RNA sequence: CCAUAGGUUAAUGAGGCGAACCGGGGGAACUGAAACAUCUAAGUACCCCGAGGAAAAGAAAUCAACCGAGAUUCCCCCAG
RNA sequence: UUUUGUAUAAUGGGUCAGCGACUUAUAUUCUGUAGCAAGGUUAACCGAAUAGGGGAGCCGAAGGGAAACCGAGUCUUAACU
RNA sequence: AGGACCGAACCGACUAAUGUUGAAAAAUUAGCGGAUGACUUGUGGCUGGGGGUGAAAGGCCAAUCAAACCGGGAGAUAGCU
RNA sequence: GUAACGGGGCUAAACCAUGCACCGAAGCUGCGGCAGCGACGCUUAUGCGUUGUUGGGUAGGGGAGCGUUCUGUAAGCCUG
RNA sequence: GUUUAUUAAAAACACAGCACUGUGCAAACACGAAAGUGGACGUAUACGGUGUGACGCCUGCCCGGUGCCGGAAGGUUAAUU
RNA sequence: AAUUCCUUGUCGGGUAAGUUCCGACCUGCACGAAUGGCGUAAUGAUGGCCAGGCUGUCUCCACCCGAGACUCAGUGAAAUUGAACUCGCUGUGAAGAUGCAGUGUACCCGCGGCAAGACGGAAAGACCCCGUGAACCUUUACUAUAGCUUGACACUGAACAU
RNA sequence: CUUUAAUGUUUGAUGUUCUAACGUUGACCCGUAAUCCGGGUUGCGGACAGUGUCUGGUGGGUAGUUUGACUGGGGCGGUCUCCUCCUAAAGAGUAACGGAGGAGCACGAAGGUUGGCUAAUCCUGGUCGGACAUCAGGAGGUUAGUGCAAUGGCAUAAGCCAGCUUGACUGCGAGCGUGACGGCGCGAGCAGGUGCGAAAGCAGGUCAUAGUGAUCCGGUGGUUCUGAAUGGAAGGGCCAUC
RNA sequence: CGCGGGGUGGAGCAGCCUGGUAGCUCGUCGGGCUCAUAACCCGAAGGUCGUCGGUUCAAAUCCGGCCCCCGCAACCA
């Protein structure tokens, strides 16, 4: 980023936004993923366990990614709308 | 450049503002005028305040 | 000297010639005045630069008693 | 050793989807009053790296 | 005046040298920043003192996050 | 050699012999090539041991947003044709 | 008597030619100035590098001086050759 | 130093006009050879009967190799 | 008299003399992180600095500027509170 | 004028002739009073000018005496050097040619001399420019800073007033 | 509250005096054979001085630096950004220390719209009144005007009046143009909400092209976006803006 | 921008300093006086007392915004 005697690209344009956070220990989830778990229960520690998330992850999101055959009991953790329907389908549960 | 910058601030008691110019010298008297404020989605008065 | 000064360039002109399909809003002539005005389906800007306000060929034409060119856009 | 990154790179861009990289538009700071309220409105989104200096940016953040 | 300072003996230890490593006391500049002063180089080079076979550190007025871990040092990650 | 251009009266070399200049380490990116493949690979370390263990991690299989958050969508906006 | 005079030693160094891969990294011969003084010389000692010393020329400080020499930083840096 | 046809020389061996010859280059053709790049078709050892075309080259980009010292193959093989 | 040792010996430096100025002695000033030392075992007829430069006749006007010396009524003004 | 640009100012002296010198004038580009002014005996390897004496300084060189140079014997360097079978001229040419073109001249090889050329040798020009080089020096450049100086607190206390 | 007096006592400053810190490069004694140094006695000074921390001033005494480029060599002079014309070779673009000129704004109307209007100059007549005010009428035909340079435009007027007004709107924006990029420019239409008009319609500043400055660093207002155990907050972000 | 202080006849300064209140130095004219410019006196013209609103009977005098002049430190991309 040295441009000859002009002022380079990156200190040309504004920097923008913040790092959060809150975002470092957050986590996402394909449906492929809830097949490698173990006891047909997803907690945030049993994805831990399988290795899947990681050790510091606070938060995690089920995802319509991929697919779930087995049913599934996921627990205290956020899943999206057609992840859901996805795990309704395969027969599946999801408790808060 | 004698033209001041000054501050539209709007009646309705949102702190949305325009902003824009003003000859101070020949005119003394306060800018008022019917603005459209984007956050209430009405035109209001925005009289003038100074630009701060 | 007081003389070494010129503006740079404003690359004015007719962009979209005669029987050129355009899409609409294709700018068909940057210019100063209007000299070429706008004819049928051509817009004209506020630097009277005209435009395509709908899709179609470029017709430039003689119009009027002030012997003026007109800019239309036929469509096809 | 490893690359470091280029610090203020990393603040102004963030790659995207595709292998691009946004960055928000320059000249939307200050002296606002003069500009146009339409070429602020243009100003506001960010924007991809043109295919020029996307190199330049690239070379910047090895790790991106 | 007593005392104390001092003085004469006696005993024990120390002194100097030594490659690197280690702890501490001082501590640059060239250089990079395409100039340069903040900054960088770098607590580097160097100077000095002290020690040991190692040194230093070390048994939480420490982390963590409402679960817990449990002195120091060292290596790989975390992470450019 | 340097040059727009050198027989140049521009540079360099008295000659020979020997030596004399794109290397190495670690990161990253693209290309080839081999392995395995929605998976791939381990690091330190253990192990007299280039085996095997070790998957801590890293990269990949989802993005959008400054971010919360949402998620094959998302951000934008009161809402998007 | 004398920073008196003329003039050897001694101290100097104005002109000159020579010499300029010299007899010599500053000399020679011919002349020249001072020659009891602010003289000169021996031996020893002290002043050290942004420091000394300087009747001052940036002079001199080991044939080196607008910042000595030797080692180290150091393979400084060199958009130049 | 002739020195303002390259020289000798020339009344044409000069100039203008028309023509027919010839010389003249690494240009084009002829014969032989090598190499690249495309086709199409073989029936293959992944290249071949063929068929067009291309092949000046600095900076530079790409491809394919030779040779040197050393390690394995090698207590093999060559070598008084 | 001295000077650019080694291209400059001079009109350059020094000089006796003159003037200003600082300095009261644990001096001013200088070298020293400091102790201390020089000044000086001196003491204003002395010492430092600066300029000028034997001697003779002399050395005029300007204090607005920049310094330096004296003044403190006001304005402004640090740490502190 | 160690200062005067114009300027070899003008007038005078000196000389056959004097941009220098001496004396004046003043029209001081741009003297001037202790970064002293003007005088000044003496002194000076001091600067300028004039005269006498003297002379090869010169007119204009001649001869001689020695040391080299030259030849023989012995010893025996050096700078430099792309390779050389290393002519003139005119032209051409990276624009000044031993090397190219055209042309002229020239048997091969020494020695003593000379120095016009080999853009001869000697030092990666000292001049000039350039480099976001270097160094020293400079100042009312910027930023610092030793030192000097100001106050507050500290070491630092007691009475009595105003 | 304005303004002071009385009686009782807590920081300022300004002296007077004292001694016990401190100073003593005063005298004598001792360690001691010793102009150092220390201890003692004593005189003087004395809470000053002087040192440390903090602090203002001064500070080429010293240091680190600095001191632009273009340029028919460099310096000196001039220039450096933006607009208009020409150079520019009839698309765009196109250089020179080439030839000419301007900008660093202005305007709450000089913006929007509806309704209306048409200029310079000259001649003739007309109180003061004249080459030139104001009033007629003709000729004239934009030679005028454009808030300002130049160019291109402009009667449908973009020129000149008047009424009512804030579209000098907020979110967007198909599609283009122009730039190496940063960027800069034009833009129909869609949503919201507005103004003018009976209505069709027009209005997202001004006839257009100059009137400007990236990033960082900060300042103000809004926004539960974020908030280092949690609730808050600070700081940060996002929108507006300096 | 933050804070402080001022806008007083033609000029500068008192009157603010907690409302009941236009004086000072000149300047100009006129008169007396002088040889007189002057010195000196008498007499007069000349001030929304920055601007405006508020408390109040009463303000230049108190305060609030606003405008200008000055000082202050402060960073200044
Ligand atoms: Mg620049
Ligand atoms: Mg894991
Ligand atoms: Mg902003
Ligand atoms: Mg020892
Ligand atoms: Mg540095
Ligand atoms: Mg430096
Ligand atoms: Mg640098
Ligand atoms: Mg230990
Ligand atoms: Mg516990
Ligand atoms: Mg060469
Ligand atoms: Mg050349
Ligand atoms: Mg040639
Ligand atoms: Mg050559
Ligand atoms: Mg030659
Ligand atoms: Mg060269
Ligand atoms: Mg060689
Ligand atoms: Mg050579
Ligand atoms: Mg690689
Ligand atoms: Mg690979
Ligand atoms: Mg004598
Ligand atoms: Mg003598
Ligand atoms: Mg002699
Ligand atoms: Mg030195
Ligand atoms: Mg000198
Ligand atoms: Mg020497
Ligand atoms: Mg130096
Ligand atoms: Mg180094
Ligand atoms: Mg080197
Ligand atoms: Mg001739
Ligand atoms: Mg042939
Ligand atoms: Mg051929
Ligand atoms: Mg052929
Ligand atoms: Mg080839
Ligand atoms: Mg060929
Ligand atoms: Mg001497
Ligand atoms: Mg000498
Ligand atoms: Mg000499
Ligand atoms: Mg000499
Ligand atoms: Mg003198
Ligand atoms: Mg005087
Ligand atoms: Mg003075
Ligand atoms: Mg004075
Ligand atoms: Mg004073
Ligand atoms: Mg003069
Ligand atoms: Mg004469
Ligand atoms: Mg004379
Ligand atoms: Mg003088
Ligand atoms: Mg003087
Ligand atoms: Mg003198
Ligand atoms: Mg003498
Ligand atoms: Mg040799
Ligand atoms: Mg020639
Ligand atoms: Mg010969
Ligand atoms: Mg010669
Ligand atoms: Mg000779
Ligand atoms: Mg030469
Ligand atoms: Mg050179
Ligand atoms: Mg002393
Ligand atoms: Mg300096
Ligand atoms: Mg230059
Ligand atoms: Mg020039
Ligand atoms: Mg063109
Ligand atoms: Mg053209
Ligand atoms: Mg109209
Ligand atoms: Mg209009
Ligand atoms: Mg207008
Ligand atoms: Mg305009
Ligand atoms: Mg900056
Ligand atoms: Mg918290």
């Amino acid at each position: 980023g040295f441009e000859g005697g002009q002022m380079p690209l990156y200190r040309r344009l504004p920097k923008f936004g913040f790092t959060s956070r809150k975002a470092a220990i957050t986590a996402e989830i394909r449906l492929s993923d809830l097949a490698k778990v173990e006891g047909g229960v997803v907690d945030l520690n049993t994805l831990k366990a399988a290795n899947i998330i990681g050790i510091q992850i606070e938060f995690a999101k089920v995802i319509l990614a991929g697919e779930v055959t087995t049913p599934v009991t996921v627990r205290g953790l956020r899943v999206t709308k057609g992840a859901r329907a996805a795990i309704e389908a395969a027969g599946g549960k999801i408790e808060e | 450049g004698i033209r001041e910058k000054i501050k539209l601030v709007s009646s309705a008691g949102t702190g949305h503002f325009y902003t824009t110019t003003k000859n101070k010298r020949t005119k003394p008297e306060k800018l008022e005028l019917k603005k459209f404020d984007p956050v209430v989605r009405q035109h209001v008065i925005y009289k003038e305040a100074k630009i701060k | 000297t007081r003389n070494g000064r010129d503006s740079e360039a404003k690359r004015l002109g007719v962009k979209r010639f005669g029987g050129e399909s355009v899409l609409a809003g294709s700018i068909i002539v940057r210019q100063r005045g209007t000299k070429f005005h706008a004819g049928a389906n051509v817009g004209c800007g506020r630097d009277h630069t005209l435009f395509a306000k709908a899709d179609g060929k470029v017709k430039f034409e003689v119009k009027g008693p002030k012997n003026r060119k007109f800019i239309s856009i036929e469509a096809e | 050793p490893k690359i470091k990154t280029v610090r203020g790179a990393a603040k102004r861009f963030k790659k995207t989807g595709k292998g691009g990289f946004k960055h928000k538009h320059a000249n939307l700071r200050h002296i606002l009053t003069k500009k146009a309220t339409k070429r602020k409105r243009h100003l506001r989104p960010k924007a991809m790296v043109s295919k020029g200096d996307l190199g330049l940016v690239i070379a910047c953040l090895p790790y991106a």
